[PDB]
């Protein structure tokens, strides 16, 4: 039982280490080539037919238009999600002054918008930071990268500063190492999705294994929304680096989580394969962290803890590549950097004469 | 509707969620859509 399943588990690192190659020849990475594969795969679609005014004129629908015309930034007026907005815009105008004359259908909600089974004139292109294979969103570094995520106690006005964050977590890491972490799953977020469920059950049933409860959001509608249980108070990310075994899940859309627990030093356990930020596609199982298939089971959870518990070297090794691979190649250098690639190679398909228009408002610079 | 989820509304305000959209109900201090604004 427990041999069968640690042969299964050293047989997928050592293949899925052996056949591990780096993102970038050199570890700078001065011609920003990392994350590359993804725009280019997300750019495609549209490499022989191009985009035609039209195209962007039926995708206008779907998000925020954003226009760069004479070097200078408009936008619609109304923007959704104005914070969003604003951690977008960080990112763009600096960019803009160097930038040949584009539209920008940016969606700044947190599903994506195209369909690729609807296929439909869900032909785009839009701008979406999260997706999967079942979408054509091109996407794009959130703007919770500056501005704009979430909401919570702890960050009321939005979680971002990812170039404070990253700090904050370096200093934390350093500050807890491996072998001060508790040996116990850590998870405290709310019940965006039900994929979170079993690791909640799993902590009450046996909280010397798995610490996970759940908070309240903005969404609350009833009990049923923390599984009848009072809801739990938030945890800092900081807080989260005092432990050695970290869960990530999906949301509504991918998560921002995610990120941040690398930065601890600690195991990551990342369940799900479908839902995607653009540096996702870089970040490999079992050389950054370990993966779970959705829905995981309470007795997988137990299987796989208790086999880390077991081989803490093998974890630590994991761990801080993770570590390391979030340190060295989601600087905020590679943000702007992925920004600008994707949208000069972008520009290159547009089939048509960007043209001013009036109703839209002057952003800068 | 289930945009309020990812708690949209900034500086302690409270989100409900229409069909379309969300709407955001802000403190007495702050404005905005999403309570961004000094009032
Ligand atoms: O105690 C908490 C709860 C949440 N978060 C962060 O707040 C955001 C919202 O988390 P939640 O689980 O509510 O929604 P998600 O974005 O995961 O669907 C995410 O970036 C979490 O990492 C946090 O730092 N501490
Ligand atoms: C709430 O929103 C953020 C992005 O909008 C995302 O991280 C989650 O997937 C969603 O629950």
């Amino acid at each position: 039982n427990e041999d069968e399943f640690s042969f299964k588990i050293r047989r997928q690192i050592e293949k899925a280490n052996a056949d591990y190659k780096p993102c970038s020849s050199d570890p700078q990475d001065s011609d920003c080539s990392c994350h590359a594969n993804v725009l280019k795969r997300d750019l495609a679609p549209y490499k022989s037919t191009g985009v035609t005014r039209q195209m962007i004129e039926s995708s206008a629908r779907y998000g925020t238009k954003y226009k760069i015309y004479g070097h200078r930034l408009y936008r619609d007026a109304n923007c959704m999600f104005p914070a969003r907005c604003e951690g977008i815009e960080h990112f763009l105008l600096p960019l803009v002054a160097t930038l040949p004359d584009m539209d920008l259908i940016i969606n700044t909600r947190d599903y994506p918008q195209l369909n690729a089974a609807w296929g439909n004139a869900a032909g785009g292109p839009v701008f979406s930071f999260s997706k999967t294979k079942e979408y054509r969103d091109i996407m794009y570094p959130a703007w919770t990268f500056w501005a704009g995520g979430p909401a919570t106690k702890l960050h009321p006005r939005g979680i971002g500063r990812w170039d404070q964050m990253r700090e904050k977590l370096e200093k934390r890491a350093a500050a807890i190492p491996w072998s001060q972490k508790r040996s116990l799953g850590f998870f405290r977020g709310s019940r965006t999705s039900d994929e979170r469920d079993s690791l909640i059950l799993l902590s009450r049933r046996n909280p010397e294994l798995v610490e996970a409860q759940y908070t309240k959001n903005q969404g609350w509608k009833s009990p049923k929304d923390t599984l009848d249980a009072p809801a739990a108070d938030e945890v800092s990310f900081e807080d989260h680096c005092k432990y050695k075994y970290l869960f990530n899940f999906r949301g509504v859309a991918a998560s921002f989580r995610l990120k941040h627990l690398f930065l601890c030093k600690s195991l990551v356990f990342h369940v799900g394969d479908e839902w995607q930020e653009f540096f996702y596609d870089q970040l490999k199982p079992w050389v950054h962290y370990v993966p779970l298939k959705s829905y995981p089971s309470q007795q997988e959870y137990e299987h796989i803890l208790s086999f880390f518990k077991k081989n803490d070297a093998l974890a630590q090794e994991i761990a801080q590549r993770g570590y390391d691979f979030i340190w060295e190649h989601l600087r905020m250098k590679d943000i702007k950097c992925y920004w600008r690639k994707l949208l000069k190679r972008y520009v290159k398909l547009l089939q048509y004469e960007v043209k001013p228009e009036d109703q839209l408002i002057y952003i800068g610079p | 509707g289930d945009q309020c989820e990812s708690n949209p509304c900034l500086n302690g305000g409270s989100c409900k969620d229409d069909i379309n959209s969300y709407e955001c109900w802000c403190p007495f201090g702050f404005e905005g859509k999403n309570c961004e604004l000094l009032e």
